[PDB]
């Protein structure tokens, strides 16, 4: 297969800085 | 023929007998465990624990003997354990429909009405999880036995065993009496009213019902109808994904707590399936940052629905 | 109306167990079986028999069973 | 029968009413009287409370005359507030929480008065910031452990959130009475007003800080800065020809040099910073 | 004849009761209607507060006027 | 103008009055042709409850606006 290497890279892209928005409010309530 | 095809088809009457006569020829199972249990009650917790758990163990079987063999044991058990018990039955004969009827009758103490009315309260919530969708004429039944209006006890089991036998059916007669069950403003009868209403209306985005129901809400001294209403007003609301969005950017808006928290079950239910990024979005910030407890639970307690379809990416968050 | 008819795994038979506690590899199967969904791809269809399968083994739930 | 789901609200008011007034009998277990309305046989609220007079016995305090309550039970309807009285409460000093072998007594008659009465305790020295200490109890009649049953039948996993402290159950508690959960009824307008705290006059912005001390301070901190700096070096060249293990010990009995410097930067910029930018405010909000 | 109290819950009381009563026999009926000792119960009408020996004669009462009743209170 | 009551008990009673009048009058007129005294009662509006120093016109109430009420009983 060919297209599956274009939509699961989409699919990691969206999914990661996601990761990077609960982390960056975390450390601000934590010290809170 | 072309005639017994509605039926064959569109009934299914003739599966549901199928799966019956699978799970009841081959039933297999070890009664040892629950034996192993018996003993180590000594609480009424524990009691209702065992007597719920034993009848996951029987789903559809018929199989009730080892409530026979223990009845004296279960006398024990008081109060709301036994709107629990008479309950449980329902689980035991679920499918059964075609003498479902007479067969609770047999056991319901109806003439007798006692005093202990959970005795009965709980027959018709079993009734309820028998027809789990094959209501039909039982849904009448059942309404017209909720006219008696007679105690509250009935009036809960009655609400729920009539939403849930009727769900999703949309008629209107259910939502007129549901309407005016929930007006008495009663902190028993009005959230078992307001989930019977949810189960009923079923992923209509009835509109003109939101806005009757979500008004009550906005304004009462009873806690306990907010804490039932707030999975109605979500319930209502299922998949129309970005159309509930004017829903959601109201209760996330709201001050009392328990919008807030019936908000995150709302999101949930509206995306289900589907890891829309405004949905994870939004639902995980709300845990981080919320001040109450409840509503941070719910809201991590929600991605299981908008996840399930691929669970190699739970484990990452 | 219901036809008696049999199948058989292809596999270990551990693989399907339903033990209820206190080697083969072609455990037969009757007309309906306590199936593992993980393991429906791994049954041997009714090829023996005179009946065949319309719908696509392999796949859960009620088949219609043709005569042939 | 009663259960485990029911739920006490309070105001703010009581809270502030009932820190002060136990706060103020400090050596003492000083007395009060609280009111409010029972909206459902699962959730009740308390909305004010009112104190009493007393002649205090060295233990403990007896109400001196029921006049005076009967007095105001009625002075105060003329001006609203009709509510009928609901519990009582009184404050034990550092002790903890319980009900006494005669606050139970005490609390029988309020029972018997009507059933669904509640006794509240709090503790004014041991809250600090945070976590004041209160509790609400109900007594239970030993009939039911006759028959073998126990109080509180219960259908939900909400009463079960919070253990009591062993200094708690040391004393009666589950053998004699239960607790109850509380929680705190508000409203948006009165914080809305409260957080004024400790807000100031604007006017108090802008001010200059008297240019003469301003240098003096500054080229103070200074010299402690030189002292320091010729005793940073020591420590920074015995950095490691001790067992690191002991090297916790070579803090304890002397200060530091690295720490203790640094407080002085940031005393210096954070000064030295506002006191530019007030004057460039000054010099151009002014003609 | 009939007299009326009540009390600080809002709970009223009536008992069925005669002139002749003394205090004492009316602390009895409370007590008996409602089990509370007689010592933590106490008495108020006319801002006087009561004392056991008089009776409804003396005490001026008259047809279906209400009593206050009020708890004693201590801690311990 | 004619407003309506609609009770717990199901009966629902006709009540005649005016933007300029008060809900302590209303409640007059309940327990004058019901008998039930002015404490008894919380008037519900399918919202929140009303309150007696307040006008008929404050709550926007117009001719044959329907209202139901419920008992409040106190104590035991």
């Amino acid at each position: 297969d060919l297209y599956s290497r274009y939509k699961k890279l989409q699919q990691e892209l969206e999914f990661l800085e996601v990761q990077e928005e609960y982390i960056k409010d975390e450390q601000k309530n934590l010290k809170k | 023929d072309q005639t017994l095809k509605m039926i064959k088809i569109l009934s299914g009457e003739m599966a549901i007998e199928l799966h019956l006569q699978f799970l009841i020829r081959n039933n297999n199972t070890d009664l040892m465990i629950l034996k192993n249990t018996k003993d180590a009650v000594r609480n009424s917790v524990c009691h209702t624990a065992t007597v719920i758990a034993n009848s996951f163990m029987h789903c559809g079987t018929t199989s009730d003997q080892f409530l026979r063999d223990n009845l004296e044991w279960l006398a024990r058990a008081t109060n709301w354990a036994k709107f629990t018990a008479t309950a449980s039955l329902g689980v035991i004969h679920k499918g059964h429909e075609k003498e479902a009827l007479q067969l609770m009758a047999t056991y319901l103490p109806k003439d007798t009405s006692p005093g202990s009315a959970y005795q009965e309260g709980g027959g018709l919530y079993a009734l309820g999880l028998i027809h789990a969708n094959h209501g039909g004429d039982i849904i009448d039944y059942l309404l017209n036995q909720l006219k008696n209006a007679s105690n509250d006890i009935v009036r809960h089991g009655g609400s729920l065993g009539l939403g849930l036998a009727a769900m999703g059916t949309a008629r209107q007669d259910v939502y007129d009496l549901l309407k005016t069950n929930l007006y008495q403003d009663d902190a028993v009868t009005g959230e078992a009213a307001g989930l019977a209403l949810g189960l009923v209306m079923l992923g209509s985005k009835n509109a003109q019902a939101i806005e009757d129901m979500v008004g009550y809400a906005q304004e009462t001294q009873h806690e306990k109808i907010l804490r039932g209403l707030a999975v109605g007003i979500a319930l209502v609301m299922y998949g129309r994904m970005e159309e509930a969005d004017a829903l959601i950017e109201s209760l996330c808006r709201d001050k009392d707590p328990i919008l807030r928290r019936s908000g995150m079950y709302t999101v949930a239910m509206a995306y289900c399936g589907s890891g829309n990024n405004k949905a994870i979005r939004r639902l995980l910030h709300v845990a981080v940052s919320d001040v109450n407890d409840d509503v941070r639970r719910a809201a991590v307690e929600s991605l299981g629905f908008i996840l399930f379809r691929t669970p190699e990416q739970c484990p990452s968050v | 109306k219901m036809p008696k008819v049999q199948y058989k795994s292809n596999c270990k038979p551990s693989t399907f167990a339903y033990p209820a506690p206190l080697e083969p590899n072609f455990q037969l199967l009757d007309n309906p079986a306590r199936v593992m969904p993980a393991q429906l791809k791994v049954l041997t269809m009714p090829e023996t028999c005179r009946y065949q399968p319309f719908k696509p083994l392999s796949i859960g739930g009620i088949i219609i069973l043709k005569d042939t | 029968a009663v259960d485990t789901a029911e739920q006490v609200y309070i105001s703010s008011l009581a809270l502030l009413k009932m820190l002060k007034h136990g706060r103020a009998g400090v050596p003492m277990e000083v007395m009060g009287l609280m009111l409010g309305e029972f909206v459902d046989d699962y959730t009740v609220r308390v909305i004010d409370v009112f104190a009493m007079p007393q002649s205090g016995t060295g233990v403990s305090v007896e109400a001196v005359d029921p006049v005076f309550q009967a007095k105001m039970l009625d002075m105060l309807k003329q001006t609203g507030r009709p509510e009928m009285v609901v519990g009582w409460y009184h404050s034990h000093p550092g002790f903890g929480c319980w009900l006494s072998g005669v606050d139970i007594n005490t609390q029988q008659s309020f029972e018997a008065l009507s059933e669904r009465a509640v006794a509240v305790v709090v503790d004014p020295i041991q809250s600090v910031k945070g976590k004041v200490v209160i509790d609400a109890f109900r007594l239970i009649n030993a009939n039911m452990m006759v028959l073998g049953h126990e109080p509180r039948q219960t259908t939900s996993n909400l009463g079960h959130l919070n253990k009591p402290s062993i200094q708690a159950l040391i004393h009666g508690l589950n053998r004699h009475y239960y607790s109850i959960t509380i929680n705190y009824r508000k409203n948006e307008l009165e914080q809305k007003m409260l957080l004024n705290l400790h807000k100031k006059s604007w006017m108090e912005g802008l001010t200059l800080q008297d240019y003469s001390e301003h240098c003096k301070h500054n080229e103070s901190v200074v010299k402690e800065m030189l002292e320091l700096a010729k005793n940073y070096n020591k420590a920074v060249e015995e950095e490691d020809k001790m067992t690191p293990e002991q090297l916790a010990i070579k803090n304890v009995g002397k200060q530091d040099p690295k720490r203790h410097l640094e407080e002085h930067v940031d005393v210096l910029m954070t000064s030295n910073i506002v006191q530019c930018l007030a004057a460039m405010l000054d010099t151009v909000v002014f003609k | 004849m009939q007299i009326f109290v009540k009390t600080l819950t809002g709970k009223t009381i009536t008992l069925e009761v005669e002139p002749s009563d003394t205090i004492e026999n009316v602390k009895a009926k409370i007590q008996d209607k409602e089990g509370i000792p007689p010592d933590q119960q106490r008495l108020i009408f006319a801002g006087k507060q009561l004392e056991d020996g008089r009776t409804l004669s003396d005490y001026n009462i008259q047809r279906e006027s209400t009593l206050h009743l009020v708890l004693r209170l201590r801690g311990g």
